[PDB]
């Protein structure tokens, strides 16, 4: 009758790497656009009702509010990149 | 917090006697009694019952206020059961049955409260019991001279009426006697005295006719036959009308001639068939059965008055008014199965129409009808329950000497308390206690004709008393001063009746002393 | 271990539980034990007040829910369906067997131990009553012992001065029946028609068949004083084509020619019949029965030639009217021989108000009787009843089994005592097993305890009298059955009292109880899986 | 929603483990009584694994696998139920570790098992002894074996009796195998009451119906049975048969007919002169008549089963339509026609003074259930020794044998193919000890020594239950089938090896 | 039966799926000639269930496999 | 309808060890055991656990997962406990207290399926773990010479 986590999801296995993976990649080709001279640009209307439109990769991964925890890593080394140097923070 | 323990069979509840469960009962049985101990005598009052359909009822006699309840508890169920005993197997002292079978149990406790065991109060009850049937047997002061002559009936059927509906106690009795003599014959059955009634003026104008009444119509232009002594009259079981065949029964036509002649052909066959009889003298034909349409046409040339009456109940108690004989099949009318009736006529009473079959003399009838006049229906039934509580009282004088009887207004009761009281302080042992209660218990019938009657029972109950101690006539004044004298009045309660009651107050008071737990369960 | 759902009382819970029960099933009956015993008075869920105090009634008449209650009803129903008598007595021994085991269960024996104890005993016991029983000289006509047997099985249910109105017609019913020069019987040709109106003290013995279905039509016999009586079974009314079948009629009165075309199938078979009264007692000195109907048209037939008509009768009197009169259940009219109706005396119709009834009264070979219950209302009429069946299976029991048993608990209180000093130098048993024999032993003091405890006299006390009261003749030699009197509180003769206990209810008695229990004391676990 | 991996694996390890743990205290001679309730009301007091197994809903598809194991077991033998389940499990239990602590694929694990099973069955055959399987006596103390462990044991003899007595009975050789089919001729009838003994293998059979007219022969001495599927009224067209009559007199004309049928009928029977005809269907209550003066008592509406019983012991071969009712479908061989009263229920008997009745008495309606299946379980042992004459070391000594003779090989194998071989032998082993648990001695001590002794000292050696010493089957004896020691392990392994080729759980129509 | 089968019993026994006695104008299976010649027709038990083989015949050349394992689990499968 | 005894207390659940408990314990480590089994070792792997307040841990040590887990089982709990112990009173060797105390626990059931006492398994099993520390100080290879030197320190950390 006994249990051992009180209803709280946890996956693993060798699918979990591989969700990870596809997971970052989806932040990842949500940025591609902004790239480049001739980049197309984005426009967020977070739920703070707050518009905004930019090309600061850091800026827009920022807006994302992302909660996937693998995917979530893509938002901190873009915001580093807009420390340590303060540009290519898209790429 | 509280645990519970022992239990593994549903939902139930379970009244063991070791927790006084017996008075819980003697209660509920305590309630139900009032509401008989103040029904009963002529100074007892009714109550309006209305129905579990919505039917308004009001009644006097004690057996029909507990059929009309939705009685409940178990330990009273017996007690209404005993009720019912008094109704079918006497029709009256249904209400008798209860005030003693209560005040039998209730002057039950007073006994167990002292310790005398549930089985010592049953013995030394049934001891007094059968030692008061004894005392019954002998105290009977007259008898009627089973005379059955109409006069005498009279005298037995009168304090039967007061007590139910007292104030016209003689013009009911009287005329419900007069139906009774009307059938018994010269050197008996309930039913041969059907009752009928219809709203219109009051009782003053109530009858008593030599056959029934019915509402329906003669049928065909027939109206109503005429006043020259006899009318020769043929019943049937059978419709009258070209008979069928139970498997199908389909007119077939296979060449026009078939059908330009089957046409008339039924025509004249249905005429052959009512002919014939309308020939043997016939003139007045009952039908139980159905009645075809060219049938009726042609018995309205034959003057043929005709009645459908599919009461099977009712056709019946009407052959044996005129002397007919009902016949099964149509068309042999021996003259042997025809009867004779001296009116068969359709008169308006209270406004409708309706058809009569009745005798002036000549061709005497065992089948009487009691036409009661009335303004309230409901007061106009409860009468119909006193005509019955007469005539069960009359069918019970019959053949095993019935006649013997006893003093009324509870005089007899009175003498039956210290009578039965003889045996107790006589018979040794600790019964001595209940036989002695048994006794106290018949205090009911007096002391509530009294309490009925306005009159101080602490008064009419002593003076009753020792004016019982050549003279036990003495009963309780109705209506004064102290008691007043049975004979002077020529009234009381026959034997067959009075006994069979306390025989049945005495079962049912017992068994329910017998159950020493109960057991209910869910709805 | 398990799945979701499904419950389990496991371990010596399960045990706990079983035996819980048991002892609680035992006490809830225990007061309908003895004569001296409770009359209950239970209700059901529309009002219909019911007395007894016959275990098995007070037991089918409940709802049970109690795994436990159930196995040990269940047993204790198919004993009632049997012996007819002692049911229960079964639900005590299996309770008060399975509280004198928990208790060496408790100790730490392993239930297996009191089982192996119990089968032993079971046996001893079984012997040991083989040796205690009294045959009985197959010789019938000793209605007086037999009326002993009557108020033995009696008391049990009855109200005392009913027991005396009820205990020879009872006895006279099972003889009536019987066959004997050893033979056999039949109870079922033992009709009980039961009928309301005056007490069930007024109920009465009729040593031919009374019936209901009386003649009904107007002009029939309201008595037909000696005659023959005929045993019908062919339908006497209207009837139709077994294949699909209709009239077609094309002319106006070729319908009337077949609207007797009809009826004169009946007359076909009723004639065969008619002239048979006339063939024999054709100038007075009479009546049929017939299983199936009478339409109205054939009953004027019968009423005619004044043949009382009877019509829809009970299937199974056709075998009980062929006793009570002779008569060849004469199934088809054709083959009808006047020389195989049967006789009856004055057989008359008692008219009881829309209720009819006709009786089949003086015979000459009766074998078939009739009990007729009379009752003011259902309760009593319902109780009287379940009393005369657990009296009358009683006394037909003392006849197939030609033993008998002395009561008041005399073979208990014996075989408890036997054991207790058997084994002790008898060894003829086991190991550590002498427990389940020994509790066995103990156990069996159910029945004279619980006797008396109804009594009142205190069990342990009275008990301990009997046991006193009887080595006394043993130390003196002789035999001397010994019982609990349950009036005074001292021992007694059940013998000389008159309190006989049938012999195959003992020993269906014994065998049965055992049974559960020990199977039930070997049981470790409760499922409850499935849905 | 789904599960694969060890995920998978463990839950379907478990899961079976679990089946097994449930019935292992109901193997052994102390077995105890599992009263099981099921949802249609009553309840099952039995201790016979399948019977209770039955009775247990069960959710993992791996525990519904495991618990028709004991149902096709209890097909082939009637006996070894609880033991294929207790078995079953461990063999997947003691595979646990291999299959994933020591990481070998499910291939591997498998290919062993197959092998190691085969290998094992040999050393069943190898100790199994043959026996007499006409020697009354030795076919009593075979039956006797598996009666023990059941509450019908208290009367051991008496059970193996009544079993062989209807083995024997309804058996009929046949050869141009033995064909013994117990179901069809051998039905039961449990009656409440009496005593154990009190109950006989009538030969014959036992119906409750009774005669079908009152002053009909209660008993025919030596009866003229005739056996019938047609009812005996008029029967009707099986097309439009419509009549139509204008015609008068007619009706009575047809409405006769009927009678006139029933006749020829009633003719048709009574011309082979019977004394007892038995119909499947109705009889017409004139029907009756002509067949009462007719001479023979009449039996309506008794069960095709029931009836194909009586025409092996009445001869009496069954036949529809009259018109064609030969001769040869006589009523020789069958003796009485009693008609014994039974506690107010009429019964009718058919013995001889093909197909036997056994009726059994007990104490209850309820106790008498306990004894059919315990009886069941005799009577198919009887049945499995008379298609094969082998018997097997009970006490649990064959289970032994084939540990050690499989752990000694599986030790002398090499390469990882070893590991799940040595499991196999390491599993069979917790059959001795699950009896030695339910007899109370110390498993760790009782094996170690009845392992040893096995390994040099015969293998005929089991652990005595009441005891709780390991004792040598020849000494006090309780061989068992050794079909029952086939299929306990040939399914077992089969059961494990298909629960071990699951690596994914999905749910879903 | 299984029409199924009957349709590849009869190939072979070399009888013939009669599916209703007539021939030109007439009522018979015709001795033999629409019959199918085999070599034994038996009902083999097999634990519960007994069915019937007709094993060795005419021209049959025909066979049929029998699967027997644990449980129909695992049996449907090994058809499967 | 089956009916159910010995209860006066409140609605509990007693997993009385006469009912296969200590396996159903194992079954709950064992559990967690293979969380830890892949963390231990260079070629251990990491674990994302997500806060019961929502804040992303990654982390190979075992005492740290632990810690961030909503653990349950009693049985289970004993050994999360001891895998503070050597977080706090060492700082190292978490994750080997874990893989160990639950292995033992592992091989400790086929004991048990034997029929080995409890009491006997336990006794057995510190008899040989003090015998197992014995050889642990006599098995010790080197021993850094205290040098406290800055390059000694770096061949131990
Ligand atoms: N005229 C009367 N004067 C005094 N008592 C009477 C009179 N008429 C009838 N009674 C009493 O009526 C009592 C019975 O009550 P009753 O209401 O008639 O109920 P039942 O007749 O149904 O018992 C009898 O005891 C009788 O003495
Ligand atoms: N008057 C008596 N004195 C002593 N024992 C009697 C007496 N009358 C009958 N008994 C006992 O009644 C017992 C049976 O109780 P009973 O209420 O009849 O239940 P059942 O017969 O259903 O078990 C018998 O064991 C018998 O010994
Ligand atoms: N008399 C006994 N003594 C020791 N072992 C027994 C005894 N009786 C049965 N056995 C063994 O126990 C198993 C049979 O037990 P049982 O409870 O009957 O299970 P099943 O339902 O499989 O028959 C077999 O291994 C048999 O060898
Ligand atoms: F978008 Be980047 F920072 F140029
Ligand atoms: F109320 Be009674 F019937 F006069
Ligand atoms: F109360 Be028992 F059934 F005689
Ligand atoms: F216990 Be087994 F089914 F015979
Ligand atoms: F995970 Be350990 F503390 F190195
Ligand atoms: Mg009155
Ligand atoms: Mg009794
Ligand atoms: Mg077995």
């Amino acid at each position: 009758i006994v249990v051992l986590k009180e209803g709280t999801d946890a996956s693993q296995g060798k699918g979990q790497i591989i969700s990870n993976i596809n997971a970052c990649v989806a932040v990842q080709e949500a940025l591609k656009p902004t790239l480049g001279p001739l980049g197309s640009d984005i426009l967020i209307v977070t739920s703070n009702q707050k518009t905004t439109i930019s090309n600061d990769g850091a800026t827009i991964l920022k807006l994302l509010d992302v909660v996937h925890p693998a995917a979530k890593t893509l938002v901190d080394i873009s915001r580093a990149q807009d420390a340590e140097v303060g540009d290519g923070t898209t790429s | 917090q509280n645990p519970n323990a022992g239990l593994f069979k549903q939902g139930y509840n379970s009244y063991s006697n070791a927790d006084g469960q017996i008075i819980k009962s003697i209660a509920a049985i305590r309630e139900l009694h009032q509401m008989c101990l103040t029904s009963m005598g002529p100074c007892g009052r009714n109550k309006i019952i209305v129905n579990h359909l919505g039917k308004i009822i009001i009644t006097n006699d004690a057996a029909t206020m507990l059929r009309e309840l939705d009685i409940v508890h178990p330990a009273v169920k017996v007690l209404v059961m005993a009720t019912e005993q008094q109704k079918i197997d006497m029709g009256d002292g249904t209400n008798l049955v209860m005030i003693l079978a209560g005040e039998l149990l209730n002057v039950s406790e007073k006994l167990i409260s002292m310790g005398l065991s549930a089985v010592e109060i049953i013995q030394g009850y049934n001891m007094a019991r059968k030692f008061t049937l004894k005392e019954l047997d002998e105290m009977v002061v007259g008898e009627i001279t089973d005379k059955n002559d109409k006069n005498e009936l009279l005298k037995m059927i009168k304090p039967v009426i007061s007590s139910k509906k007292y104030g016209s106690e003689d013009i009911l009795s009287e005329l419900v006697s007069e139906a009774v003599s009307h059938v018994l014959p010269v050197a008996f059955n309930v039913d041969s005295i059907r009752v009928v009634k219809i709203m219109g003026g009051s009782l003053s104008n109530s009858t008593v006719i030599k056959g029934m009444v019915f509402n329906r119509e003669p049928e065909g232009h027939v109206k109503s036959l005429s006043e020259d002594k006899k009318h020769k009259v043929a019943v049937f079981t059978c419709p009258l009308d070209i008979a069928n065949t139970e498997t199908k029964g389909t007119v077939l036509l296979h060449n026009a001639q078939e059908m330009l002649d089957f046409s008339k052909g039924e025509e004249k066959q249905i005429d052959a068939m009512m002919k014939e009889i309308a020939d043997m003298g016939v003139e007045c034909i009952v039908a139980g059965a159905g009645v075809g349409e060219l049938a009726l046409h042609y018995l309205n040339r034959y003057g043929i008055l005709v009645l459908k009456v599919p009461s099977k109940f009712e056709l019946r108690r009407l052959c044996r008014v005129c002397g007919a004989t009902p016949l099964p099949r149509l068309g042999a009318p021996t003259p042997e199965e025809l009867g004779l009736v001296e009116t068969v006529k359709t008169m308006e009473i209270g406004g409708d129409r309706v058809t009569v079959f009745k005798q002036e003399q000549g061709e005497i009838s065992r089948t009487s009808t009691i036409i009661l006049r009335g303004a309230t229906q409901n007061n106009l039934d409860d009468i119909e329950r006193a005509i019955d509580d007469g005539v069960a009282a009359v069918k019970g004088l019959m053949k095993p000497s019935g006649g013997k009887l006893l003093p009324g207004a509870g005089a007899t009761e009175i003498e039956l308390i210290s009578r039965i009281t003889k045996y107790g302080e006589r018979t040794p042992g600790l019964l001595q206690l209940a036989i002695k209660q048994f006794a106290v218990a018949f205090e009911v019938v007096p002391r509530t004709l009294a309490e009925t009657a306005g009159l101080d029972v602490n008064e009419v109950l002593p003076n009753l008393y020792a004016a019982h101690n050549d003279h036990l006539y003495k009963g309780v004044d109705i209506d004064d001063e102290g008691v007043k004298d049975i004979r002077e009045e020529n009234i009381y309660d026959m034997l067959a009746t009075k006994k069979f009651a306390i025989n049945v107050a005495t079962e049912a008071a017992t068994t329910v002393l017998s159950i020493d737990q109960i057991i209910m369960a869910k709805k | 271990l398990l799945n979701p759902k499904a419950e389990s009382l496991r371990r010596d819970a399960a045990l706990k539980v079983n035996v819980t029960s048991a002892e609680g099933l035992q006490s809830v009956l225990e007061t309908n034990l003895g004569p001296k015993g409770t009359l209950k008075m239970l209700v059901d869920g529309a009002g219909n007040i019911k007395l007894t105090k016959d275990g098995k009634v007070l037991l089918t008449e409940m709802q049970i829910q109690s795994p436990t209650a159930v196995l040990i009803a269940r047993a204790a129903a198919a004993q009632d369906e049997i012996t007819g008598d002692g049911t229960t007595t079964v639900v005590c021994l299996v309770g008060e067997l399975l509280r004198q085991a928990h208790r060496f269960i408790q100790e730490g024996v392993h239930p297996r131990i009191i089982t192996d104890g119990f089968e032993i005993a079971r046996k001893e016991s079984m012997k040991f009553l083989d040796e205690f029983k009294i045959s009985k000289t197959n010789l019938s006509n000793d209605r007086e012992f037999l009326l002993q047997v009557a108020r033995s099985s009696l008391l049990t249910k009855v109200d005392a001065d009913l027991t005396e109105v009820l205990t020879p017609i009872v006895t006279d019913a099972v003889l009536s029946v019987y066959d004997a020069q050893a033979d056999n019987l039949d109870l079922h040709m033992v009709e009980i028609m039961q009928m309301q109106h005056l007490s069930p003290k007024d109920t009465t013995f009729i040593k031919g068949l009374v019936l209901d279905h009386g003649g009904r039509h107007p002009d029939m016999p309201t008595r037909v004083k000696n005659a023959y009586v005929l045993i019908l079974n062919v339908s006497l009314e209207y009837e139709k084509t077994e294949v699909n079948s209709g009239f077609f009629y094309s002319s106006a009165d070729q319908r009337d020619k077949l609207a007797a075309s009809e009826r004169k199938f009946v007359d076909a078979k009723l004639k065969k019949i008619i002239d048979l009264k006339n063939e024999v007692c054709g100038m007075d000195p009479f009546v049929i029965i017939n299983q199936k109907g009478i339409d109205p048209m054939s009953l004027d037939v019968f009423a005619k030639h004044n043949i009382l008509a009877l019509r829809r009768a009970k299937r199974r009197n056709m075998e009980r009217l062929q006793l009570v009169t002779g008569g060849e259940a004469q199934n088809s009219v054709e083959d009808l021989s006047p020389q195989i109706l049967g006789f009856s005396g004055l057989v008359y119709q008692e008219t009881i108000g829309e209720e009819k009834f006709t009786y089949v009264t003086e015979n000459t070979d009766p074998k078939s009787c009739t009990i007729l219950i009379k009752g003011s209302t259902h309760y009593a009429l319902a109780q009287t009843k379940d009393a005369v069946r657990d009296g009358l299976r009683a006394v037909a029991n003392v006849l197939k089994d030609k033993n008998i048993i002395p009561g008041a608990g005399a073979f208990y209180i014996a075989l408890s005592r036997y054991l207790r000093s058997a084994n002790m130098n008898k060894l003829g048993a086991k190991g550590k097993t002498k427990t389940g024999i020994e509790a066995f032993a103990e156990a069996l003091l159910v029945i004279p305890k619980t006797l008396v405890k109804n009594s009142g006299f205190d069990p342990l006390d009275v008990l301990a009298m009997v046991e006193d009261e009887l080595d006394d003749a043993q130390d003196s030699d002789e035999t001397r059955y010994v019982g609990v009197d349950l009036n005074i509180g001292d021992s007694c003769d059940p013998t000389i009292e008159g309190i006989w206990d049938s012999y195959r209810v003992l020993r269906n008695a014994i065998t049965g109880a055992t049974g559960i229990a020990s199977n039930l004391l070997l049981c470790d676990e409760l499922l409850r899986a499935g849905r | 929603e789904r599960t694969t991996g060890r995920q998978a694996q463990i839950s379907n390890i478990t899961a079976a483990k679990a089946v097994a743990d449930v019935i292992r205290t109901c193997l052994g001679p102390k077995a105890m009584l599992k009263m099981l309730l099921d949802p249609m009301g009553g309840l099952v007091l039995t201790n016979d694994g399948h019977a209770i197994l039955r009775e247990i809903d069960v959710a993992h598809p791996a525990a519904k696998s495991m618990l028709e194991l004991s149902r096709t077991q209890d097909e082939e033998v009637g006996d070894g139920t609880t033991t294929v389940i207790i078995l079953a499990g461990e063999i997947l239990a003691q595979c646990a570790p291999y299959l994933i602590e020591k990481n070998i694929h499910p291939v591997i694990i498998i290919q062993a098992l197959k092998k190691a099973l085969t290998d094992a069955l040999e050393v069943i055959k190898q100790v199994s002894k043959p026996v007499d399987v006409e020697n009354d006596a030795a076919m009593k103390k075979l039956i006797q074996a598996s009666i023990g462990t059941k509450y019908v044991i208290h009367w051991s003899e008496k059970m193996c009796e009544l079993a062989l007595d209807a083995v024997k009975t309804v058996r009929k050789d046949l050869g141009q195998n033995f064909e013994i089919d117990i179901k069809r001729y051998v039905r039961v009838e449990k009656i409440p009451g009496g005593d154990v003994l009190d109950s006989r293998v009538l030969k014959g059979v036992l119906l409750n119906k009774d005669v079908v007219h009152p002053k009909m022969s209660r008993h025919i001495e030596n009866p003229r049975v005739v056996l019938l599927d047609c009812p005996l009224e008029y029967k009707k067209g099986e097309s439009q048969t419509n009549i139509e009559i204008e015609k008068e007199e007619d009706w009575n004309r047809i409405l006769q007919i009927e009678e006139e049928q029933v006749q020829l009928m009633c003719e048709q029977i009574l011309a082979v002169r019977p004394t007892l005809v038995i119909t499947e269907k109705g009889v017409s209550d004139l029907a009756q008549h002509y067949l009462l003066k007719g001479g023979c008592s009449v039996l309506r509406r008794v069960k095709k089963s029931d009836n194909n019983r009586i025409a092996r012991v009445t001869g009496a071969t069954i036949v529809n339509r009259v018109e064609d009712l030969k001769e040869s479908d006589v009523g020789t061989n069958c003796g009485l026609f009693k008609v014994e009263m039974i506690g107010d229920e009429y019964f009718s008997f058919l013995d001889n003074c093909k197909a036997c009745t056994i009726m059994l008495r007990g104490g209850s309606k309820d106790i008498l259930n306990e004894i059919d299946r315990n009886l069941q379980d005799a009577m198919a042992v009887a049945r499995n020794v008379m298609l094969s004459p082998s018997l097997s070391p009970g006490g649990g000594a064959t289970e032994m044998a084939v540990s050690v003779k499989l752990a000694e090989k599986a030790k002398q194998l090499e390469g990882i193919q070893q590991w799940p071989y040595q499991a196999v032998a390491d599993a069979m082993e917790c059959i001795p000890r699950t009896l030695i648990q339910n007899a109370g001695g110390d498993p760790i001590r009782l094996l170690s020594q009845l392992r040893a002794k096995h390994a040099q000292g015969n293998f005929t050696t089991g652990i005595d239950g009441d005891k709780g010493k390991i004792v040598d089957m020849v000494s006090y004896g309780i061989w068992e089938p050794e079909v029952i020691k086939q299929q306990s392990v040939k399914t077992a392994i089969e059961s494990a090896c298909l629960l071990l080729r699951v690596d994914d759980i999905v749910s879903g129509v | 039966c299984k029409k199924e089968d009957l349709r590849r019993i009869a190939r072979a026994t070399g009888a013939t799926l009669v599916s209703s006695m007539s021939n030109l104008e007439g009522e018979e299976t015709f001795e033999s000639s629409y019959l199918g010649l085999c070599d034994e027709v038996v009902q083999a038990k097999f634990s519960d269930d007994e069915c019937i083989l007709i094993k060795g015949t005419s021209k049959h050349s025909s066979s049929s496999i029998i699967l027997r394992g644990a449980n129909d689990y695992s049996l449907d499968e090994m058809e499967r």
